[PDB]
């Protein structure tokens, strides 16, 4: 067009190289699978950020069946949460950690906050249709607990054994209860210890399962 | 009785599919790669009902008798397998779309991203191109209709070859890879051991159900017209089957999006304004 | 910032080189690129361009056909390769950056340059003197005009000023008729009302002897002034 | 301890904030009031300035 | 102690707001009534403004009126050409978490920051062509939630560290804290003389501070939710803040209080930023609920809608020569209006 200037012309082709830049990191961007890590402070975050790399954000990158990850751990935050958690509304699961080990433990109780820090995240504006990946972090530590102290210690309303099975099972139900939304939302809970590849793997599988359907959500079969 | 059906049919089907362009047109929710299948699909459906069917409302007026040039015959019959086997190939296209959402998940994992707009760029050429390269060759030796009188797709070296590679090839491969979508469903939640789920299996019924209802009925009868010999058929069952194959473009809309929310709140939308 | 080039010395005539412009200390990829010619005691000639990324080039009709302007972005490089080689081609060549963007300074920086010795409708843009001997301390006022105006519809007028000094290649002065560019003392300040300007050296000193070359940069080809000198 | 250490502090910022010259909101109302007027003319959302003269066409 | 140091705050208060309330002779109200109303705004979107791929959070305007950065969470800081559209420049950011940018009132830098609790200094005007990251301002603990420069080399930052802090970029270093604020401060303006700023808070509260004395001049409280977005008044006597509330309000410096507020019954949301125009005479708010409304300033009459976003409005500038406003939003555009 012979309204724009030599420079004119130049500083439009600058700009739409600008624009194929922007679209490739674009690319890169939307094939990585965004993270948010929660959970309480000694909740088994930094074991799971181990295992999956194996102030501020730490933001950790890793890579596992082709798929690249970008962990966002918020947690050295200390600020008001909803001023800046709908940052994350493009995430594509929330990993939620729990330490299984807090039922006996002091903040009142460790495993009450958690459930309420769950709660509130979970049943969040900006996470209708986040899913949850739950890990239920130290349950070698809950073994040796369990046998010692029940459950009754955070729940007085259970009545099962303090046996592992039914103990942890009735966590996981105390956390998956706190779903509304239930429609649009899934909770994808591990339990978790010492352990190198299961715990990635089940990030992939869930993971997988979420943008399987989103997909099904962006051609209408969900 | 049919004459005044198929002009509710054309209002029915331009309503239907032109709120299906107008909603992609309007709302950029909705204008994902996964979305502009669609649109090819409400194009397709939109030129059966302008450029085909006010052809099918006058022939039928007329008792299946033509009034015009064979150059015009060539037009309308060629205009009609073209457009009807866009309609059939973004059907089938809209399946391997819902394919590779499911087996291909981190590719398409966003319905806008480059490689996933280039993919549906080159299988709705497909869609345009092989409807166009079964209908062409009744622009020239093919369309033997019997007498200028009429104007009618009758010969077994075309009618075989036509109903093949427009339906029963894209119908099977339609019905193997939803059959293939719902599978690898069922094996999802297998692995992992709900509602959503169940719906996807809701929608492969519904689509599988209505591709069938409608096309089905067509082929077999148009290929029973043409290449038995012996059979019971008539104008009577041909006319009831093209009118059922036409009806397809009038419930692709309901479908491919009122089962949709993107779609339903954008539909509410252009109800409302 | 450097611009370091190589391929020169003699060549017969109906021969070839490739001219090479080895960048370092900037950003080679997001810089145009232009090729300068000076002959022996002559102005200026632009003679080629690539854009950024290469999806422009340019030449003056002087060498269009023959020769050729290449890039190497990851070897951070810029070429000039020379099919067929005439008299009229004798200069020192100089490699120049210019990058393209609202408030750029393009024409920043000019490399050494390197010698090419073959044996043996455009805007004119006219300086109206040759040589101007002047005293330190004092004001001096150069001046140049254009064949059209280089006030464009944007507002912007298209003029630069480059001073080059004796045995050095060139450095810009002014960008877009009324800035000064980076390292430039405020001495040096430019005016002109869209097909004449001026170049006001508002105190002189005894670095700013050399050749005043105006250039245009409202189209391609870039076309020079002849250059006015200032002596002592 | 800090808590009392942090209601001293208060205490002299609160102090400090009650000390203030405060003209009459009538006063400053009108002051906003003559900036709006004597600027009325000199603000393109204001008042659109005509379509040869907008930086935007 | 503490029970006669919590009385005498009371009564500190008491006495702050019976002088506040003895000030109160008439409401901007009644003295502009006899005023003309604005009209109708009727601005249409001149420019879209398109390369973002994520949320806008934040945009500023050079003091030019013609260049603009913007910052969206794919960690892309893009300086815009407003006249062209061109992008003059895209700049990656380090930590993609950029929550605000400014640029710099020379033109020469742009900063930004956000979660990751750093106010990054980009030189745009280097010899080497590209924008390089000239500074990093470690030292607020919460995050960057506004920057404004008032020179190149000083630039105050807000945070959700509940601070403001006041730096010289060149030392790298937090030259004065401002830390009266018992919420996470959301927002800043600078005065126009920039001996002065306020910023706005989680704690539903605006400050007024010295930037040279490093005080709490004023508090400002009748929001009923946390504090979103500041502006001063183009005078500098007084600001504009939106929040939560779904209010804006309007603050003298020189009365020392609310003048009026600006909200209508089917205004249900969260104001995310807030600007003036050149006269002071237009207040712009963006919301959620996806649009910017125009307000009389001085009648607090909705003059306008700009209603062109299909996400919510995170941003607005007026120019400084008046001539448009941007609107940036998380839909990933923004949009120039006149
Ligand atoms: C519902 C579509 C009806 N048309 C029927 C042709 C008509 C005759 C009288 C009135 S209309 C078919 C003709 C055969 C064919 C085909 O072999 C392949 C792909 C499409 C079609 C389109």
């Amino acid at each position: 067009g012979c309204t724009l200037s030599a420079e004119d012309k130049a500083a439009v082709e600058r700009s739409k190289m600008i624009d194929r830049n922007l679209r490739e990191d674009g690319e890169k961007a939307a094939r990585e699978v965004k993270l948010l890590l929660l959970g309480a402070g000694e909740s088994g975050k930094n074991t799971i950020v181990k295992q999956m790399k194996i102030t501020g954000i730490v933001e950790t990158h890793f890579t596992f069946k082709d798929l690249h990850f970008k962990m966002f751990d918020v947690g050295a935050q200390r600020s008001e949460r909803k001023k800046w958690i709908h940052c994350f509304e493009g995430v594509t699961a929330i990993i939620f950690c729990v330490a299984l080990s807090d039922y006996d433990l002091v903040l009142m109780n460790r495993m009450h906050a958690s459930m309420k820090l769950f709660d509130s995240i979970c049943n969040n504006k900006w996470f209708t249709d986040t899913s949850i990946i739950l890990f239920l972090n130290k349950k070698d530590l809950f073994e040796e607990k369990i046998k010692k102290s029940p459950l009754t210690i955070c729940y007085p309303e259970y009545a099962g054994s303090n046996t592992y099975e039914e103990a942890a099972a009735y966590i996981q139900c105390q956390f998956e209860d706190l779903n509304k939304r239930k429609d649009t939302k899934e909770i994808y809970t591990h339990f978790t210890c010492s352990t190198d590849t299961k715990n990635v793997q089940f990030v992939f599988d869930a993971v997988t399962d979420v943008i399987i359907k989103n997909n099904l959500k962006d051609c209408g079969l969900f | 009785y049919y004459a005044l059906s198929y002009c509710a049919l054309i209002l029915a089907i331009v309503f239907g599919n032109g709120l299906v362009c107008m909603a992609v047109l309007k709302e950029r929710a909705l204008q994902t790669t996964t979305n502009y299948l669609v649109v090819s699909l409400a194009v397709a459906d939109l030129l059966v009902a302008t450029l085909v069917m006010p052809w099918v409302v006058y022939l039928e007026v007329t008792g299946g008798v033509w009034n015009f040039s064979r150059i015009c015959c060539d037009v309308f019959v060629t205009l009609d397998v073209m457009m009807c086997t866009a309609s059939i190939l973004n059907l089938c296209a809209i399946s391997i779309d819902r394919y590779t959402a499911v087996v291909m998940p981190v590719h398409y994992q966003h319905g806008t991203g480059q490689s996933s707009c280039r993919r549906v760029a080159l299988m709705i050429t497909a869609v345009w191109v092989l409807a166009f390269a079964v209908s062409c060759p009744l622009l020239f030796g093919f369309n033997t209709t019997g007498d200028p009188t009429v104007c009618s797709i009758s010969n077994p070296d075309f009618v075989i070859y036509s109903s093949v590679v427009s339906f029963y090839l894209p119908f099977g491969v339609t019905v193997l890879v939803y059959a293939r979508i719902y599978v690898v469903l069922k094996q999802r939640r297998r692995k992992r051991i709900p509602l959503r789920e169940k719906k996807a299996t809701q929608m492969v019924a519904i689509v599988l159900g209505a591709f069938i209802v409608c096309w089905l009925p067509f082929f077999l009868t148009h290929v029973l017209n043409t290449h038995c010999q012996t059979c019971h058929v008539s104008p009577e069952l041909y006319s009831a089957t093209t009118w059922l194959g036409y009806v397809n473009s009038a419930l692709n809309p309901v479908i491919y999006t009122t089962f949709n929310i993107e779609f339903r709140k954008a539909f509410l939308k252009i109800l409302s304004c | 910032v450097q611009l370091v080039e190589s391929g020169g010395g003699l060549v017969q005539p109906g021969g070839s080189r490739k001219l090479s412009c080895s960048a370092s200390g900037f950003a080679f990829s997001s810089f145009g690129m232009h090729w300068v010619r000076q002959a022996p005691e002559k102005g200026l000639e632009w003679v080629a361009y690539i854009s950024s990324g290469s999806g422009t080039i340019y030449y003056a009709d002087t060498v269009k056909g023959r020769f050729t302007i290449s890039r190497d972005d990851p070897k951070n490089t810029l070429f000039l390769q020379m099919t067929s080689l005439r008299s009229e081609d004798t200069a020192m060549y100089y490699c120049v950056r210019s990058i393209y963007y609202y408030g750029s300074s393009p024409f920043d920086f000019w490399g050494q340059g390197t010698t090419l010795t073959v044996s043996s409708s455009d805007i004119v843009m006219t300086q109206a003197t040759s040589s101007v001997p002047v005293t330190p301390g004092e004001s001096v006022s150069i001046s140049c005009r254009s064949s059209k105006s280089l006030l464009h519809s944007n507002g912007n007028t298209y003029l630069y000023w480059f001073l080059q000094r004796p045995g050095q290649s060139p450095q810009l002065l002014i960008y877009r008729m009324s800035n000064l560019a980076s390292g430039v003392p405020d001495r040096f300040s430019g005016s002109g009302s869209g097909t004449a300007f001026t170049l006001t050296i508002s105190r002189l000193e005894a670095e700013d002897v050399g050749v005043y070359y105006c250039m245009q940069h409202l189209e391609y080809p870039l076309t020079f002034g002849a250059g006015t000198k200032l002596e002592l | 301890t800090a808590s009392i250490a942090q209601a001293r502090k208060l205490v002299e910022q609160l102090k400090m904030e009650a000390n203030i010259d405060r003209i009459k909101v009538s006063k400053a109302a009108a002051d906003l009031m003559a900036y709006c007027e004597a600027h009325a003319k000199e603000d393109p959302l204001l008042t659109p300035v005509p379509a040869s003269e907008n930086p935007f066409r | 102690e503490l029970d006669q140091l919590r009385q005498e705050a009371e009564q500190l208060k008491n006495q702050i707001r019976d002088a506040r309330k003895a000030c109160a002779d008439a409401t901007l109200s009644q003295i502009t009534n006899n005023i003309d109303p604005v009209g109708r705004i009727q601005m249409r979107t001149r420019r879209t403004l398109r390369g973002h791929l994520a949320k806008i959070y934040a945009m500023h305007w050079g003091t030019d009126s013609r260049l603009l950065v913007s910052a969206s969470q794919d960690g892309k800081l893009i300086i815009w050409d407003s006249y062209t559209t061109n992008k003059v420049h895209a700049i990656p950011l380090r930590s993609s978490w950029v929550m605000t940018c400014a640029y710099a009132p020379s033109g020469n830098y742009v900063a930004c920051g956000g979660l990751d609790n750093i106010c990054s200094i980009y030189n745009l005007k280097t010899r080497e062509g590209n924008v390089r990251v000239s500074r990093e301002l470690a030292g607020h603990t919460g995050y960057l939630s506004c920057c404004r420069f008032l020179d190149d080399n000083q630039i105050v930052t807000s945070s959700g560290d509940t601070t403001c802090a006041l730096w010289d970029i060149e030392t790298g270093q937090q030259t004065t804290t401002f830390t009266g604020h018992t919420g996470d401060v959301m927002s800043l303006s600078l005065a126009p003389d920039t001996r002065l700023f306020v910023s706005g808070a989680c704690d539903a509260s605006a400050k007024l501070w010295d930037v040279r004395e490093g005080m709490c001049r004023q508090t400002f409280t009748g929001h009923e939710s946390d504090i979103n977005a500041i502006c001063f008044f183009p005078n500098g006597n007084a600001f504009a803040t939106g929040s939560d509330d779904a209010t804006c309000r309007l603050f003298d410096l020189r009365a020392d209080q609310e003048l009026m507020t600006y909200s209508h019954d089917n205004i249900i949301c969260g104001i995310t930023s807030v600007s003036f125009s050149k006269s002071g005479r237009l207040l712009l708010a963006g919301y959620d609920d996806f649009n910017c409304n125009v307000w009389d300033a001085l009648k607090a009459d909705r003059a306008g809608v700009l209603a062109g976003h299909d996400n919510r409005v995170s941003c607005l500038g007026v120019t400084d020569d008046g001539m448009a406003v941007a609107t940036g939003s998380w839909d990933s555009f923004l949009k120039i209006w006149n």
